[PDB]
């Protein structure tokens, strides 16, 4: 939260992830047209990019393995069943799992 | 196994 707190090279790693957690929501989310926030864009693409995939989780597409990834994180952070993001949903509906779309 | 390693942090890299 701060104080004393030390950011190693590892939880600067999970600070960057959170980052890109807000940033997959965000994108998720973005009911904002005019918004032309550079992770926004950047992000709704590779958001996008998931939904017309088919070696998402077959062990295959890096993009959304990754978005996979930074939507777990968030998926036990989360509680919305209904969540924008697109990954989220996938994984904390399955728990169990991780492949999207079974 | 326990969270997959997020390259897509990487890939969409926010710098100012
Ligand atoms: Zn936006
Ligand atoms: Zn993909
Ligand atoms: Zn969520």
């Amino acid at each position: 939260s701060g104080g004393r707190a030390t950011q190693s090279p590892g939880d600067s790693r999970r600070l960057s992830i959170q980052r890109a957690i807000q940033s997959l929501v965000h994108a998720a989310q973005c009911r904002n047209a005019n918004c032309s926030l550079p992770s926004c864009q950047k992000m709704k693409r590779v958001v996008q990019h998931t939904k017309g995939c088919k070696r998402k989780t077959n062990g295959g597409c890096p993009i959304c393995k990754q978005l996979i990834a930074l939507a777990a994180y968030h998926a036990k952070h989360c509680q919305e069943n209904k969540c924008p993001v697109p990954f989220c949903l996938n994984i904390k509906q399955k728990g169990s799992e991780f492949p999207a779309g079974n | 196994g326990m969270y997959p390693d997020p390259g897509l942090l990487s890939y969409i890299n926010e710098l100012c």
